[PDB]
């Protein structure tokens, strides 16, 4: 119970849950280009002088309309990712509220619904300073200072305990079942048959139909929290990183041509901003051209992670010397594109 | 020029089919909501895509509350590369005359102030949809002001029902009805507060004298054919007079120096007479036909000069 | 022409012109106009000197905007070639796939994904991961210059050396990468190139329009519309005979200083463009991109049966006479931050997702699982009877009325007790789709029966109900094992 | 091209405004003729406040400037209300050149008196947004003994009107940095767009603890949608006026009004009624229901005002440009906000009750 | 731009002298047009309407200030389309109120105190250019008088510019203003009972203790047989929204004096602009 | 301000309750503004902290 | 300096906060160079 699960997570009792934390990071890179002998026709027009007036004085706006013709049968240009600069987001632990959000039915006792909100928002990095207005977004309180960069907003997806850790030692889907439009066939309803038909098996691990019954199936606990279709968290500006993993209306809308999905994830549009404070949903105007590997595959990557401070220190040597498991403990060694970068 | 006119440039994209390009040229005199007074904007800003809240596309009543947070502009010429508009809050043109176009089923006359209303009517929800760009352009309906105070009153009073018919109007003997739809609970409560504040603030110590005139109105309604045609068949003060006999308090504190009725009327004009501007938006616009006709038919243009 | 090859046994390219427009302003002042026009003039030397402050305020603004369009060409060409180009980590599979078969079997599409995944995670940041080697890097630059098929158009004038060898490519790097590549990995072979100067022009053969007023209605006066066709179609030859004779006679090529590096079998312009163009302007250099990587961290899991061990007998031992805090079920995570932080991530951070009362929002699931009519199951646990009569005969009312109902099909919850937790998530059972929430049992009930009432329920259909799991023990043993 | 604007001239006594110390390009606010003040206080005041206070507070100002609908410059008005701003380090800098540059003896005795006039305005309930009227910004002046000839732009762009000195003919709008409050930066609107300028008064109604503040707010909001933005800033003043603005009004203790029974009377057909001729007769009106409403001491709307705004003009740029410089007014360095290219449009006041 | 109001022929000697006196005076035309007869201007075109009928008619019609008067035609320019082009048009007081500089000036029907042409058989009523902060007073005083007929000696006393106005100076103006009084009272008595039916408690609460705490909830943003009640809401919002326009008396005219006196007295002319 | 979090480690308000907050045991010993140890010539290295 | 010359070519709140993580790291690594990595040559000549 949301009262009863408050008394245990504070006092140190483990209940029968296990959460899979999902967060998102943004890495400033240094790309390398390549093009060819004539990879693009380029047309320029004639200048136009437009006169405008202003109390300060007369403005002369100048326009020149231009054109682009991509005369490449095949592929004529290459971006190459060379090095890694600073990570923008600090790889930290920012837990997510849903008290910022709005559109969930409260428990009926006003003596107890006020009691929970004053017990979680009070003394939080993220909770609202003022109570949430009926229109518009609630605001995050202004931090007096920052040291590392912006704060990666973590999540908590409720998963059962008895799943294996071996599903997480590999680049996997946090849903527990492999989503995506790349995997489908040439029928009309294959894409929804991937994400929700649980009489068939997972295309990624074929000997089981799912890894999470609480997140993969339709009307699960995972769907009711994080969808674009139900609008639980439509009110808060704070980005939920698994929004692009669960919203089945958006995977089903993408096409299937691998000639074009590879180019369109070289300059896809991100779902976060860098001029924010913690991490925000993007305003409707700004567009940050960020390449998305998670856009194609609907898969997320593991970290160097453990559950002992004692057992994490075996991982700083390298790969073959790190012990993985203890009696009730475990390590997760990363399988990322950051494996040998010492970032 | 800077003062008299202000031309915006709503840019048109590259890839537009000609079934879509020939629909914009029929949108000559319309009403366009800019969010700012920028001189360069795009169609993705004008259209209903930018109109959505966080995830929730609002209904016809919340469609009001995000009008008055924006800037109404009128298209003056549709070029192939851009659409040129003029925001009404700045200034009209050098000549101060911009042609609008009726989307109403209702004729206009001279000197009527125009308020704009959403596409509320049945047989009226005409959204110019561009298929190559996935853009709908929900154009509002220029109505005369004594219609626009009815329809806002029909929509605000309808939501007060569902917190616990009406949709049939009549104007110049022509029957017309407005669409009925379930309302989002959010913007309805933003309308009820703007009622009760401007309603309670219009009540003053002097109003208990005006309340003693209710048996004087009702006893006068049996003699004057003006007061009988005033009160209503379904009014409240007719039923308030047959059951309640009000009488005034005898004395007022410092009742020598102050005027009790004068403070009651000024407080009524600034709060309840102001109320039609606090629900809907302002009637910026009125019709001044010069030589053509005193009555502008539906689907016809009409010249316009600004109103306070 | 598509290449075709003959086998044993039994076009036009139309491309949409993209189109953008550019913007720049110039703003004058109020005083600046009154001096250029002549309104604030006297015969004084000061007023004639004040023009120079304002006429040259044009010349400092005219150049700073007319020169801001040739640096717009350098801007726009970057922002388009970044949009044509997919990354190397997803091309070294694709060029091997297009050159091999271009075959539409679902298996080969399902093996490209095993190529696009692995070649991304291995060759993402090559100069950072294995930049300390040399031989692997010199093969990587050949992987740049050979992953692209040479394009269709042959230009009129071609970039060359002082020797005159034509150049087949352009590299665009940032400044520190260019300094690294020019010390040990590459060689500069030339400094001064031959570059064309003139733009290209066209031959216009356009659909022509004729509007001419005619006074009168005669034969010779209406043929002048026809003569006007061949009067104007002749003038299009007079324009087009000039534009070929200008390009024959114009000064074509000049001498330009720019770095030339050979990679593999062809020459390439090596170029860094954040000192010529983007210097002292507020624009991000577009080649400095970004990434989006989402990560997974498991808080409170538990090891399987053949994974509960230690690597030695005395690996991690507490003080003698003290309990071992390792054998307990974990509830925390430790990982590295950005500035080498031993961070901590435990269950008490998960309050804000669970204490929020939307975890008990069920009505979106009950009212939609009962969309298609579900069949009838065994209602042994779906039903509660109101008690009646003496308690001694209460069980004899049970078994003598429930004799045939206890043998239709299998009882659901008893049969879920013999499930290995790897067998539960398999599609073997028909009870995956009724496991959706960590605190609400979803089962098949009885239609239109208020509860409790009657000894035996009416033989009607079923629908999915929802009852609150009260305690932690009501989770099934396949989701928290014994 | 030369834009169109409109000039005004007015022969003005230099007691309250100084076109020599305040240079070319400041705001000017005109008054009513002060014979109207001690009578409007006698009439518009709520019950139980001293109507004989406004006539005495203004009388102590005319007897302080001797040691006629005039004009108050903006820099004089800010320094009079200088004890109610947040940036007190700059608010005591605006007062620092008001007392030191204005021509006269003991200018520092006017500021403590004119602010006592403004506290008598709120208390005697003639609100100075009904008295302060907009007058144009300075372009030039002609000096004389005890008066001056003031030239100003009542409507138009500020940068079009010629100053007169051919060394430096123009004038920019000069404002002290204490009153200039943005709503672009504090709300987060960083997008380009034309911005509106607004004059905003604020009050605070207590017994002998009353304030005044004059602001110039730049915003991208219409005048129809400013009241949600003024409430967010000044909601602290809104709460303090509804509970403390109603004082010495005598309340009914305890309540005398019952609930309103028309929903219960009209439902029952046994309730006695009257016809059109039967009403206003005492034999038939006493049989009805008696209802004596008591509205005494209620916190009415005019006794709960916290602010008042008006249109002032706009900046038709895409990106409006402000500056923050420290100009020297004689020997005193003052934080100055300089507005660039203001196109003047006056408008009517609007209370935020 | 300037309109032409042509005088019909048959002008007697005093009748040309009476039209010569109305030099700087406000005239309502129906529609902006070059050719325009004098009979559309005159009081015959308004049919006699009361004060409410004039306030409705002064918003559908378009005001125009007379320029120079020719012996054949009246040349007038309208205040909406013809004044933004030209600079400044002179305007004459008919008011007892002195105009100050910078006032916004609305117009009032002639309530206080009629150029009649006898040969043409028409009268002429002209509006009173008094400032807008008095226009919401002078109307509000007189409506407050007519309610008392269904006073106080300070109700007839108006101090503006140090000058005393006497609204009393009573008989026919009381019957002239009757349809205002019947609509001003009704829209308040209907107003303060529908509130009192929706929220019936508002008078029973204690004034400074309970009613304030119920007022602060109305002000805050974060807090979210049958009586024909909800058909009387719509009935009231269209009638009270109608009197909001008519009794607004929104300003047409703003006076900016240049090379002249700061106070324009009764009978003199005042320069007028309506645009920046 | 200890309703807000530490900008270095953002999941705790501080790392010392006896040194970081105002009027702490750390403040009372090593501030110039209180002058406990400005009479002795020997340097306190945390004077700038 | 080398973290600051890469910052003066792009002024938000986060981009200031990522300087400090570079200003700390580029100090504690490359404070002294001819004593720490002074035996190499390829690191010195750059």
């Amino acid at each position: 119970s949301p009262v009863a699960l408050h008394h245990q997570l504070k006092t140190g009792l483990h209940p029968g849950f296990g959460f899979t934390v999902v967060r998102q990071d943004r890495f400033v890179t240094e790309n390398v280009l390549f093009s060819e002998r004539a990879s693009e026709a380029y047309f320029l027009g004639q200048l136009q002088v437009a006169r405008h007036e202003t109390g300060g004085g007369v403005n002369f706006t100048l326009t020149q309309p231009r054109g682009n013709v991509d005369l490449g049968v095949g592929y004529t240009a290459v971006v190459a990712t060379a090095t890694v600069r600073n990570p923008v987001t600090d790889m930290g632990n920012l837990p997510q509220n849903f008290y910022l959000g709005r559109g969930a039915p409260p428990l009926l006792d006003n003596a107890a619904a006020v009691y929970l909100r004053n017990a979680v928002v009070a003394g939080n990095r993220l909770g609202p300073a003022q109570p949430v207005p009926v229109f518009g977004c609630a605001q995050v309180p202004r931090r007096a200072g920052m040291d590392h960069g912006q704060d990666a907003v973590c999540e908590f997806i409720a998963t059962p305990v008895s799943t294996d850790v071996n599903y997480f030692r590999r680049p996997c889907n946090p849903r527990g079942r492999a989503a995506g439009g790349v995997y489908a066939g040439d029928k009309e309803g294959d894409v929804t048959a991937l994400m929700y038909d649980h009489g068939q098996s997972d295309p990624s691990r074929a000997f089981a139909a799912t890894a999470n019954p609480w997140a993969s199936q339709r009307f699960s606990y995972g769907d009711l929290l994080y969808n674009g279709a139900y609008h639980l968290n439509g009110a808060s500006p704070v980005l939920s990183p698994c929004f692009k993993f669960f919203t089945s209306a958006d995977i089903a809308a993408k096409h299937r041509c691998l000639e074009r999905l590879i180019v369109e994830t070289g300059s896809a549009v991100s779902t976060a901003t860098a001029a924010s404070d913690v991490q925000f949903k993007r305003p409707p105007g700004c567009r940050e051209l960020v390449e998305d590997p998670c856009g194609l595959f609907q898969e997320a990557y593991p970290l160097t992670c453990a559950s002992d401070p004692a057992l994490l220190r075996s991982a700083r040597n390298g790969e073959a010397h790190a012990r993985e498991t203890h009696f009730a403990q475990y390590l997760v060694y990363d399988a990322s594109p950051l494996k040998g970068l010492a970032l | 020029m800077l003062a008299d006119g202000f031309e915006t440039d709503i840019a048109i994209p590259s890839g537009i089919s000609r079934p879509d390009a020939a629909a914009l040229q029929r949108c000559e005199g319309r009403v366009v909501f800019l969010p700012t007074i920028r001189r360069q904007l795009t169609l993705a800003d004008v259209a209903h895509e930018s109109f959505v809240s966080g995830g929730v596309s609002p209904d016809t009543l919340g469609l009001l509350l995000a009008y008055r947070r924006r800037f109404p502009a009128v298209i003056t010429r549709v070029l192939p590369t851009r659409i040129v508009a003029c925001p009404l809050d700045v200034g009209l043109t050098h000549a101060g005359t911009v042609n609008l176009r009726n989307t109403s089923p209702v004729d206009l006359c001279n000197g009527d102030p125009i308020s704009l209303v959403p596409p509320v009517f049945e047989g009226q929800a005409t959204d110019v949809r561009l298929d190559s760009l996935d853009l709908t352009l929900r154009f509002p309906v220029p109505l005369p002001s004594p219609l626009a105070r009815e329809i806002v009153a029909r929509l605000v009073a309808r939501g007060i029902r569902d917190l616990n018919d009406l949709n049939v109007l009549y104007y110049n003997g022509s029957r017309l009805s407005l669409l009925a739809d379930v309302q989002q609970l959010g913007p309805v409560n933003a309308e009820l507060r703007s009622l009760v504040l401007n309603m309670v603030y219009s009540i003053t110590e002097g109003t208990t004298i005006i309340l003693t005139l209710i048996p004087r109105l009702f006893a006068l309604s049996a003699q004057d054919g003006y007061v009988n045609a005033l009160l209503q068949m379904q009014s409240v003060t007719r039923e308030a007079a047959q059951l309640i006999h009000p009488e005034a308090p005898a004395l007022m504190q410092d009742g020598e120096r102050r005027l009790p009725l004068y403070e009651a009327l000024v407080a009524w004009l600034t709060h309840a007479g102001q109320l039609g501007d606090t629900l809907a938006l302002a009637p910026v616009v009125r019709v001044c036909t010069f030589d053509g006709a005193a009555v502008v038919r539906s689907g016809d243009m009409a010249p316009v000069i600004r109103y306070p | 022409h598509q290449p075709l090859i003959a086998r044993d046994g039994p076009n036009y390219m139309t491309k949409i012109i993209d189109r953008r427009a550019l913007n720049a302003a110039f703003s004058l002042a109020t005083e600046a106009i009154a001096l250029l026009t002549g309104e604030a003039l006297d015969g004084t030397g000061i007023g004639a000197h004040r023009q120079l402050r304002a006429i040259q305020q044009l010349a400092r603004n005219v150049q700073a905007v007319l020169g801001a369009f040739e640096r717009g060409t350098a801007d726009q060409m970057l922002h388009v070639l970044l949009e044509k180009a997919p990354p190397l980590a997803l091309l070294l599979p694709m060029q091997r796939y297009l050159d091999n078969g271009r075959l539409a079997t679902r298996v080969a599409r399902a093996t490209l994904v095993a190529e696009l995944k692995r070649s991304f995670c291995e060759t993402s940041f090559f100069l950072g991961k294995a930049g300390h080697r040399r031989e692997a890097v010199e093969a990587w630059l050949v992987d740049l210059t050979t992953a692209t098929q040479p394009s269709v158009a042959v230009p009129r004038l071609t970039h060359a050396d002082t020797r005159g060898r034509p150049v087949d490519g352009v590299l665009v790097t940032t400044a520190p990468i260019k300094q690294r590549l020019l010390q040990s990995f590459l060689k500069v072979e030339d400094t001064e190139a031959d570059v064309p100067v003139t733009y290209g022009e066209m031959v216009l053969n356009g659909a022509n329009l004729v509007t001419a007023l005619v006074m009168g209605k005669a034969v010779r006066s209406l043929d002048d519309v026809g003569r006007h066709l061949l009067e104007m179609q002749e003038e299009q030859l007079d324009l087009n005979r000039q534009t070929l004779d200008e390009l024959e006679s114009a000064p074509q090529t000049t001498r330009v200083r720019a770095d030339l590096v050979s990679i593999g079998e062809k020459l390439v312009f090596l170029e860094a463009l954040e000192k010529r163009i983007y210097a002292a302007t507020n624009v991000p250099y577009p080649l400095v991109g970004a990434m989006d990587l989402t990560f997974v961290l498991p808080l409170g899991l538990f090891n399987p049966v053949m994974e509960r061990f230690a690597a030695h007998a005395g690996d991690l031992v507490p003080a003698p006479g003290h309990p071992d805090p390792r054998a307990f079920p974990p509830r925390q995570l430790f990982f590295w931050g950005k500035d080498r932080q031993v961070l901590r991530l435990s269950l008490e951070h998960a309050i804000g997702t669970v204490c929020h009362p939307s975890l008990m929002n069920v009505d979106a699931a009950v009212g939609g699982l009962n969309r298609d009519p579900v069949e009838a199951a065994n209602p042994y646990g779906a039903y509660v009877a109101a008690p009646a009569g003496p308690a001694a005969d209460m069980q004899q009312l049970f078994l003598n009325a429930w004799g045939q109902r206890l043998a239709h099909g299998r009882v659901r919850w008893v049969a879920e007790g013999q499930m290995t937790p790897e067998q539960f998530m398999q599609p073997d059972n028909a009870n995956l789709a009724l496991e959706l929430h960590p605190a609400f049992d979803f089962f098949v009930g009885v239609a239109d029966v208020e509860l409790p009432g009657g000894d035996v329920p009416p033989a009607g259909p079923g629908e999915i109900q929802a009852t609150w799991r009260v305690v932690n023990g009501n989770l099934p043993l396949a989701l928290c094992p014994a | 091209g030369s834009p169109r604007h409109h000039l005004t001239r007015q022969v003005i006594l230099t007691d309250l405004c100084q076109p020599n110390a305040d240079r070319a390009g400041t705001l000017l606010l005109a008054l009513r003729h002060p014979a109207d003040l001690p009578h409007l206080a006698h009439q518009r005041a709520p019950p139980g406040r001293q109507t004989e206070r406004l006539g005495e507070a203004w009388g102590q100002l005319m007897e302080a400037t001797a040691l006629r609908a005039g004009l108050v410059s903006f820099n004089f008005l800010v320094a009079a209300c200088a004890a109610s701003y947040d940036a007190r380090d700059a608010a005591d800098a605006v007062r620092a050149h008001v007392t030191a540059n204005y021509r006269g003896t003991r200018v520092g005795a006017r500021l403590d008196r004119f602010s006592e006039c403004l506290r008598a305005m709120v208390h005697t309930h003639v609100f100075p947004h009904e008295v302060m009227r907009f007058f144009g910004g300075l372009v030039s002046w002609v000096t004389q003994d005890e008066l001056a000839s003031v030239t100003a732009v009542c409507a138009g762009p500020q940068e079009a009107a010629h100053t007169g000195h051919p060394g430096r003919p123009r004038s920019a709008v000069i404002l002290p940095a204490c009153a200039f409050v943005d709503l672009d930066a504090e709300l987060g609107l960083g997008g380009p767009g034309a911005a509106f300028l607004y004059l905003v008064f604020t009050y605070r109604q207590r017994r002998d603890q009353e304030l005044c503040c004059v602001y110039v707010i730049k915003s991208q909001l219409p005048p129809r949608g400013l009241e949600p933005a003024l409430e967010r800033l000044f909601g602290r003043l809104r709460i303090t006026n509804t509970i403390h603005g109603t004082e010495d009004m005598t309340p009914p203790a305890p309540n005398r009004n019952p609930d309103f029974p028309l929903a219960g009377l009209a439902a029952n057909p046994q309730t006695p009624r009257c016809s059109a001729g039967q009403v206003t007769n005492p034999q038939f009106a006493d049989r009805l229901y008696r209802w004596q409403p008591d509205l005494r001491g209620r916190p009415t709307a005019r006794t709960c005002t916290y602010a008042a705004f008006a249109e002032l003009g706009m900046m038709p740029e895409d990106s409006p440009r402000c500056l923050h410089r420290t100009e020297r007014f004689g020997a005193v360095s003052v934080p100055v906000v300089i507005l660039e290219g203001v196109v003047w449009r006056p408008g009517e006041w609007r209370a935020c009750a």
